[PDB]
This record gives C-alpha cells, structure tokens and sequence, in this order.
RNA sequence: ACCAAAGCUAGCUCAACAUACUAAAC
C-alpha cells in the first residue's frame, strides 16, 4: 500500500466566519486578529494601524497610569518626608 | 480613526540578538588550559584504552552522583563505549588505594555505565581528566 | 449523542430563522442587545481598583447586580426599576 | 567497539514477535484473588479501615490537631509579595563565558541570560530577575558588561577588578516576562510597552551609586567605584581606555526593554519589519 | 559510474561511520552499484531492545481511546424504590432493584466512559528509538540503499520477482523522501501489493521498521534521516516549541 | 459449565491489510518533519479526549466543562451525580487516606 | 484534605498549616511554641524564653504537612533578604 | 433414557461529522 498525505500545518492565514455562531469568542476577539498579523502580517490583511490603542484607550490607559504610577520625584518626596517622620 | 504608521529595516539587527539558539554553541578556543572556569577540552586523538567514555552534550565528563532511600550514595559514570569491564577493573584498581578496599561497583553492559557505591565524582572526573576523555 | 448547537443558542437560532427574521431591523437589534440596568438595590463603587485594608496590595473590583424580581403587578405600574429583593 | 552488533548477525530478527521490558522496570500489579490476597484483601478486620470511612488526615480522634494547636505565626504572610531574585554565581557567569553558551564581547543581559540557558526567570512566581552573588568571586577573570536586577559589594568589585561595568535596573513583571521571553511576546502582536519605575520600597536601592542603580547619579559613579578599590586592594583600570568601551558603555533607557529598540515599535517578525508610530500622543504615551 | 555517499556531519574523532552498499531497483543482478558512508551515531549506535520495546508500546497505546462504557445501579432504568420492606419478609435485605447483585442490575466497576490511554514518550528517547530500530535494521542484514527509488515498469509482480531474487524477505517498506516527489511507476507498483508498503520520509516508525523485515531507503532518504536525527545530541532544552522561529532552527 | 459442542469458524484475520500495514505510520511527525504538528493531532476521538488522559472523576469533569452544553438532559444529570459520587468516594473513602 | 478537586481536578492544600509552619528546603519544618502568649505574668523566665523559641518538628508530623501541603510550598524560594536563607540548606549531614 | 445442553443473530453502547432539532400518520 501507499502512505496517505502527511499532515500538514497551513502557514495561510485562518479567518472564522463571524456570522457562523458555532465560532468560539476567542476566534472572534481583536487578539485574535493581532496574533494573525504578528504571525503572517502582510498576508493576513489586518490594518496595521490597529495594533496600536485608539483614542479612548489611549485616555484610559493614561489615567490608570497616572491614578497608579506615581512620579519618580513625587515618589522620592514621599520617601524623604517618612524618612523625617522616623527620623 | 487609525494612527499613521513608519515601516522600517534597519533597527532589525537588534531583535536577532534576542533570538535563543536551539543548538549548544561549541566552546571556544583558549590560549591557555584548564580556563578560568576549571574547563579542559580533550586530547586530539583518541588514547589507546578498550573504551571511550564520551562527553556530555555540554561538554563535560559523565561523572554524576547518585542518592537513593535518603543514605544511599553512588557514583554513576555514563556515555561508555567498549570494554566497560576494562574501565570497571581500572576504576577498581584506582579506587583500592584511597579505601584500602576494592569499592563495589555494577556494570550495566546493555546502557555502558558503572556505578560505583559512594561519592567519588570529583575523584573520577579528575582521573578521566588525566585519561584524556 | 450530543446536540450540535449548544442549549444557549437555541433561542437565538429561533430567532434568527422562522417568522423572527422577517421582523425590522431595528426592533431586532434593540432586542438583542442586553444592556445593564442603572443600579437600584445595589450600591456600586467608583473605581475598578481597590487597595486591600489588610493585603495592602490593588486587586481589581468588580460590580455584581443583585437579583430583583418583579412581580406581575409591576408591570401594570411604575417602580422605577425596582422590584421585591 | 560495539561487539553487540556484532552478536546481533548470529541473532534472528527483531520483530513485535521478540520484545521485552527491562526487568524491574514494570512492578506487576496484584489483585485480591487467591487465598493469600483475598479475605479482607489487606483492608483488615471491621472498623472504619475496612469500611474506608476512617476521619481525613489531620484527625486524631477528636484530640485537638497538632496542626490545629500550634498558634498562627507569620511565617508565609505576604510570601506572594515577596520580591525573589535567581541568584547567578560569578563561578556559573565564568563557566557560561568559558563554554561559550554568552559571549562577553556584547552586553550581557537577562535574555541573553536566558538564552545561553545559565538562569531560568519563573515572573509568574514573583520573581523579579537576577541577583549577583560572589560564590566564585577569587577564579573571576571576565571583563563583561553585566546588567542585573540585584548584586553584591563583592561580586562587583570582582567585575571591577576585571574591568566590567556592574548596573542594577528594575523590570515590572510584564516588563520581566517580554525581557524573558521576547519572540513569544513578539508573536503576540502587541507593541513594545514601557517599563514601569520601581516601587517606593526599591527606589533607594535603584537611585544608589553604590548599589550601581540604573536611576542613579552617574556622576557619582566613580567615586564609589574608587571606594570599592581602595577596600578591597586592587587597581581601579582606565576603563575609557579600552577598546570596546562603547559596548562597556551601552546603556539602557529606564523605559526601555530591549537593547535599540523603542516603546511603541511593532516587530514584524514574518516580514522582517519593523513598525513604528508616527501618532503624536502616541508617541507622547510612549515616550513618557 | 560509481556513486559514492560521504557522511554530510562531523563525525567523532573516535568512532568512523559505517559503510554499505548502495543498489538499484531498476535492473534484477545490479545490486552493486555504489557505496554509501551512514553516521556511527545513527546507524551504530549501541542496539537498545529496551528503548525499541518502549517506543513500540508508546505507537501501539497513545492513540488508544477505549468506547467501553458500562452502566452502573444508578444509570439502569428503573430501581428507584424499596422492592420489599426491611422486616418480616423472611428474605434478604435489598435497596435498589438494579444492584450489581441482581439480573438486570447495573455493573460494579466495569468500564467507564471513554478512556483516552494517552502520554509521550520524551523525544530524545522516541529519537534513540528510531536510531537503534535503524541501528539493528542494519545490523541484521535487513536495511538496503537504493538511488531515486526508480523503476522499469509498474508492475507489481516486477517488484515481486526483484525481492525474490534479491533475497529481501516476505515484507518490504521502501522509504522516500517526499510524497509529491515520488515516481508514479513505483506508486502504482505499491498501491496494488500489501506486504511491499511505500511510505515517505517523515511517515517512519519503529512500529513499521519492526512489521516489515526489509527496510529500503534512498540516498536523500539517508541524508534527511541522519540530519533529522543527529540534531537532538547536541540542542537545547526548548524555551518555546520548536515550531516558532529560533536563532538557527527554522 | 456446558461448553459449545461444534467448533467455531476459524477466522481468517490478515495481518496485512490497509490499517493493519500503515498503523502508526506517522508517529514521528513532529521529530522527522521540522516540528510543526504535535503527535496530539493525530488521536481521533471524542473531543473532550484529544491529547489528554486522567482518572474518572478527571474525565467527568473535563466531559462536563468542554461539551456540557450540548449534552442531552438525561445524560448531564447522569454525568453531574457521576461527578458528586466520584468526588464524595474519592475525597473520604479509602484505606490509605 | 481535598486530594480531587472538583473545579480542577486538582490536589488542595489546607491554609492552617501554611499560616502556623514554615516549611524549609530541606524538608524540615519550623513552628512556635503553643502557649507562648498566654499568661506570661505566670511563667518563669526561663519558661517564657522556651516558649518564644523556635522548634522543629518530627518525621511524622513533617511528613504529615506534607501530605497536607502541595507541590508550591515545596519550592525553592529565593526571597530578598530572607532570614531562614542560611536554613533552607543541610550541611555535614552524615546518615 | 427422560429432564435437558450448544449455536449467531436480533439488536444495543460509546464517540465524529451533520443538516441545524417536537419522526410518519393525520
Ligand atoms: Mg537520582
Ligand atoms: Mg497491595
Ligand atoms: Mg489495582
Ligand atoms: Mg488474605
Ligand atoms: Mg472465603
Ligand atoms: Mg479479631
Ligand atoms: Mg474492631
Ligand atoms: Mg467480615
Ligand atoms: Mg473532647
Ligand atoms: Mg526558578
Ligand atoms: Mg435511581
Ligand atoms: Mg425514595
Ligand atoms: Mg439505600
Ligand atoms: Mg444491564
């Protein structure tokens, strides 16, 4: 006898029917899309300008960032005055 | 509403740094042995004993040591090729000496490997040091 | 055997197919949308993060509604959104 | 040599026929049969033991636990809070150096650490990189540019005496993980964030020149490094007269991850590319 | 024109590759037809029964998925009561009616549900496999090199005559490189016979290698084995899967 | 005790036949073809099964979470008195404790 | 002790002996004295200072916590500045 | 020697895929 075809992995990018509803969420989420293009890229046909936040998440991001990441100085100044405290 | 993007090649260079290799990079050529690190490379050719006993995929001699049931101690010498009982005996003849006593041993002929009852790794990987292999 | 379209989507499916499909668009989409309801029984804090009185390390809150039931008898009235806890 | 291959001729041939374990590698299974395993099949007589309703492990038989009257002490309290470092020997540092697994004419790194397969970083188990340890401080004869999270007075006067260049920088988990493992984040389709600055309990450490501290002075650099060499007993090397004094010299930007590359950049690995934003608040968020 | 095979990977200093002979399967007496140089490491590696036997075991189990599901007393139908009262009836105590006791009662332990027999052998172990399978297949006068794996004819009874006459054995597994790359000649020739088996490079099993008694192999065959199998004695633990892009892996 | 009185038909089993000459065939995909397709990809069967193994309760458990929303309702209340049983017996009966 | 789970499937660990042990590399395991709280206008000095020392515990009771601990408190655990660093070892142990 | 004994089939079980899911008769 001979061999059946090897099994193969496709290197073609994979896209789900989004209006099927038997496509699991994960297939479906942006992420999804974002692994797609870091894995094929150019034949993925993701718009490369999306792998960056918008506006909203960008101000999002800034005030979580900004609510809690203290400065390096404003830090140091914390530090300095429980040190006086102790001291 | 999407940003613009810049597409460039030439901060490229620095993502092959970050690249691990799937192989062992084999180890440079020093002016002076053993190096630094106690690292020695062996002979360029090969000695006359009935057995070889290869190095490991690091580079270093198969020499470990073994604890079983908590007090148990062995010496498992590993990567044999040949006359295993010709190593077996000059292990013993090398042993007897420093114990006053010929050491037990088992050679496992199937897998090329003695095992010598007590902690000798030391001793071992500087005789197969001065053996060349 | 097994079901090839799990029990969850079956009302979907329904609606998706039959007499459901010929309704307006509009109407659909207002339907199938499920937005949560302002808070009524429940009172929901502020930020999505908390500092822990006794881990002093952040952890992420979150709001969970209480169930509120409303009997027939709200229907034919206005609660403003209230009901029986 | 192999006198098996040999003896193999005489032998007929190896099939699915002619297979057999090794003895002792499979312990045979017994079962409750027979007149010795049988009756009570090693349960015993009545009680609970037979029945297999005997009381779970820390039961004494209504006695108080003696896992129950020892008094609560803080032993593992905030043990998930707790900053761990991999310490990393000068003697390991030499022997990868020796066997060629990192190379000291770059600088050495964490992911090249983990690359040459000399220290294994678990972030998801707190830990917060490499510390420098001087176990083998006496046999050091390396000159690298190392960059750790932690190091010793010793160990770094051992790299001095060399001629190395010591740093302690910071690295958030994320940060820790993409530093870690790079090409599974660059899989990931994500751009390259920025590395957070280190908490108020590590910021002294991190703002020290003696401590050799990414945020610290570098004006005050080599008065701490002629401090260490007048302690210890050895010459302080010119070490801007050295010939790769630029890779001793390189230098990683406090919100920087890898070395070159930039916050906001998008590796595309498949095309061998490399994304960057041109968006000014973009860039603002990313140069921040 | 002798064609001669050289060993493409450093060999140890202390060991020298083995050489066979390398035939054709094209005419019925050229069974000399060049020489072939196969890696020690690959070929002469010490025979391991041991690991052959594991790796056998680990093919013929991990794929196994038991449809054995038997019901136990409180899957059965009916015996939701009492069938009689506890006292008084002078018979013996019962509760539900599809006890294991019982006729139509549910089973004890039986088998339950589908079971998946399912774990992996280490790959450097599945590795030595195949290298002492390899090993003792040419070792024991069974292992044959052939060139381009080319034929006259596609007659099945060709093949038959040529392994007669060749003294190959009952059962032949000829090895090729690829699958789209192999001659329709001996496709046709293979897809009528069952004991002459054709399966490309990758389709190579310690199962297979053991079920037929004579292996045959082509040069590239040879060449893409011994470079497939001699990289795992000198690689690195895998810090991801081996399928994402490395530093010298592809 | 009564043992059939005819003898049965012997059965002619060919040991070379299409799944019998190419069993196993593939084994070696991952090793022998430049890492791509793990062997997982070649067990066939039910999908709460496909590359994994575990005891009873496991499987139960894995059964219930992967296709338990499309289980029949029979089957899923057999399978939820399997999983407390299984746990019940397996978490406070034994011997070895 | 919970040795199946029945989200996971998992082995479980109970929480009393990590907040009353501390488990050392090595395999020993540390605890405090009970009573070293309770009425110390009581006890002597030299009692009190019995009760405020540290102790070992036995095979038994070692394999025990075991048994009721998992795999992650049997760890090898690198911490900054760790007091029982110097302890997580066993040094000329000759059995 | 009675009572009796032996068949190999009816069919079931567990999964995969699946039109997309209250069969036919009304
Ligand atoms: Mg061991
Ligand atoms: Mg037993
Ligand atoms: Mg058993
Ligand atoms: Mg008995
Ligand atoms: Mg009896
Ligand atoms: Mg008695
Ligand atoms: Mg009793
Ligand atoms: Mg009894
Ligand atoms: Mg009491
Ligand atoms: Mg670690
Ligand atoms: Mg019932
Ligand atoms: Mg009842
Ligand atoms: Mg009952
Ligand atoms: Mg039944």
């Amino acid at each position: 006898y001979r061999a059946r075809p090897p099994p193969r992995r496709s290197q073609e990018p994979r896209w789900p029917d989004p209006d099927d509803p038997l496509t699991p969420r994960w297939q479906l989420s942006p992420r999804y899309a974002a692994k797609q293009f870091a894995r094929h890229g150019a034949a993925s046909g993701v718009a490369a300008g999306s792998l960056w936040p918008s506006q909203e998440q960008l101000r999002e991001l800034e005030a979580e960032e900004r609510e809690w990441y203290p400065s390096l100085a404003a830090m140091q100044e914390s530090l300095r005055v429980q040190q006086l405290a102790e001291e | 509403e999407y940003p613009s993007f810049v597409e460039s090649v030439d901060e490229y260079h620095f993502v092959e740094r970050l690249l691990p290799p799937a192989s062992i990079p084999r180890p440079p050529k020093h002016e002076h042995y053993p190096t630094p690190s106690g690292w020695q490379p062996p002979r360029d050719p090969a000695p006359s004993l009935p057995y070889f006993v290869r190095r490991s995929r690091m580079h270093n001699i198969p020499v470990y040591r073994d604890i079983t049931h908590g007090n148990r101690q062995m010496t498992v010498i590993r990567k044999v090729e040949g006359d295993i009982w010709a190593l077996q005996k000059d292990v013993e003849d090398f042993l007897s000496p420093l114990l006053g006593k010929t050491p037990v041993t088992q050679v496992n002929e199937v897998t090329g490997t003695l095992r010598v009852k007590g902690y000798f790794d030391q001793q071992l990987k500087a005789w197969l040091l001065e053996k060349g292999f | 055997p097994l079901h090839k379209v799990p029990v969850g989507l079956w009302k979907q499916l329904r609606l998706w197919e039959g007499i459901y499909s010929r309704l307006p668009r509009h109407y659909l989409r207002s339907l199938e949308e499920a937005r949560t309801p302002t808070p009524v029984h429940y009172r929901p804090h502020g930020a999505k993060f908390k500092i822990n009185p006794k881990n002093w390390q952040r952890e992420r809150v979150e709001d969970v509604p209480i169930p509120v039931h409303y009997p027939p008898e709200s229907q034919l009235g206005l609660w403003g959104g209230e009901g029986w806890v | 040599g192999p006198r098996a291959l040999d003896l193999l001729r005489a032998l007929p041939r190896v099939s699915l026929a002619n297979l057999k374990p090794n003895p002792g590698s499979r312990k045979p299974e017994r079962r409750p049969r027979g007149r010795r395993r049988g009756r009570k099949c090693g349960r015993g007589h009545k009680g609970e033991r037979q029945r297999g309703t005997r009381p779970r492990l820390g039961f004494e038989g209504g006695q108080t636990p003696f896992y129950l009257r020892i008094p609560k002490y803080g032993f593992n309290e905030g043990h998930s809070f707790r900053h761990q470092y991999q310490p990393l020997s000068l003697n390991r540092l030499q022997y990868l150096i020796d066997l060629g697994r990192v190379d000291p004419t770059q600088p050495i790194d964490l992911t090249q650490l983990v690359n040459g397969r000399g220290v294994t970083i678990q972030p998801s188990k707190r830990d917060y990189g490499v510390q420098l340890v001087e176990e083998g401080a006496d046999t050091f004869k390396a000159k690298v540019n190392i960059e750790v999270q932690m190091a010793s007075e010793l160990a770094i006067a051992a790299i001095e005496k060399n001629g190395g260049v010591v740093t302690t920088a910071f690295y958030d988990p994320r940060s820790l993980e993409i530093l870690c493992k790079p090409v599974p984040f660059f899989l990931r389709g994500q751009p390259i964030p920025k590395r957070m600055l280190p908490p108020e309990a590590l910021v002294p450490y991190y703002t020290d020149a003696k401590n050799r501290g990414y945020l610290a002075d570098p004006a005050r650099f080599p008065e701490a490094r002629l401090e260490l060499a007048r302690k210890y007993g050895y010459v302080l090397p010119d070490i801007t007269k050295d010939e790769l004094f630029k890779m001793l010299s390189t230098r990683k930007d406090p919100r920087q991850i890898f070395f070159g590359l930039a916050p906001g950049w998008v590796v595309n690995m498949a095309d061998k590319k490399i994304l960057k934003p041109t968006d000014e608040n973009l860039l603002k968020y990313y140069s921040s | 024109p002798p064609v001669l095979r050289k060993c493409e990977l450093p060999v140890p200093a202390h060991r020298r590759p083995v050489q066979a002979w390398i035939e054709s399967l094209r005419g019925y007496e050229q069974e000399r037809v060049g020489l072939t140089e196969l890696h020690p490491d690959v070929f002469s590696t010490a025979p391991r029964l041991d690991i052959l036997h594991q790796v056998a075991i680990w093919q013929k189990n991990f794929k196994r998925i038991s449809y054995a599901k038997t019901k136990t007393r409180a899957e059965v139908r009916g015996g939701g009561r009492k069938p009689w009262v506890q006292k008084g009836s002078g018979r013996a105590r019962h509760g539900s009616i599809r006890s294991p006791i019982w006729r139509g009662g549910g089973v004890a332990h039986g088998p339950r549900g589908p079971t998946s027999y399912y774990y992996m052998l280490p790959m450097k172990v599945r590795v030595q496999g195949l290298k002492v399978a390899l090993t003792v297949k040419l070792a024991q006068d069974d292992l044959h090199i052939v060139d381009s794996l080319e034929l006259p004819t596609a007659d099945p009874q060709y093949l038959i005559e040529l392994a007669r006459y060749r003294r190959w054995g009952d059962s032949v597994l000829l090895v090729d490189l690829e699958h789209e790359d192999m001659p329709q000649n001996v496709v046709a020739a293979t897809s009528g016979l069952k004991t002459f088996n054709l399966v490309p490079a990758v389709g190579l099993n310690v199962h297979s290698m053991l079920k037929h008694q004579t292996l045959v192999l082509t040069l590239p065959t040879v060449a893409f084995l011994e470079e497939k199998l001699l990289w795992h004695n000198s690689r690195y633990t895998p810090l991801y899967p081996f399928r994402l892009p490395y530093c010298d892996f592809p | 005790f009564h043992v059939r009185v005819t003898l049965p038909p012997r059965k002619v089993v060919d040991r070379w036949n299409e799944k019998r000459a190419m069993f196993g065939v593939y084994d070696n995909i991952g090793i022998l073809g430049n890492f791509e397709k793990h062997p997982k990809e070649l067990i066939k069967g039910p999908i709460w099964l496909r590359g994994w193994k575990g005891n009873e309760l496991q499987r139960c458990i894995r059964k219930k979470r992967m296709v338990g929303n499309r289980m029949f309702i029979d089957d899923l209340h057999n399978l939820n008195k399997r999983i407390s049983y299984l746990y019940k017996h397996f978490n406070r009966h034994g011997k070895y404790r | 002790v919970t040795y199946f789970s029945s989200r996971k499937g998992k082995r479980k660990t109970v929480k009393a002996v990590i907040y009353r042990f501390l488990r050392l590399h090595s395999g020993l395991w540390l605890r405090r004295k009970a009573g070293y709280k309770k009425k110390l206008w009581k006890k002597t000095a030299a009692r009190k200072r019995r009760l405020r020392e540290f102790v070992f515990c036995n095979k038994t009771q070692s394999k025990l916590l075991d048994k009721m601990t998992t795999s992650f408190w049997k760890r090898r655990n690198w911490y900054a500045d760790d007091p029982y660093q110097k302890y997580q070892d066993r040094t000329n142990l000759k059995v």
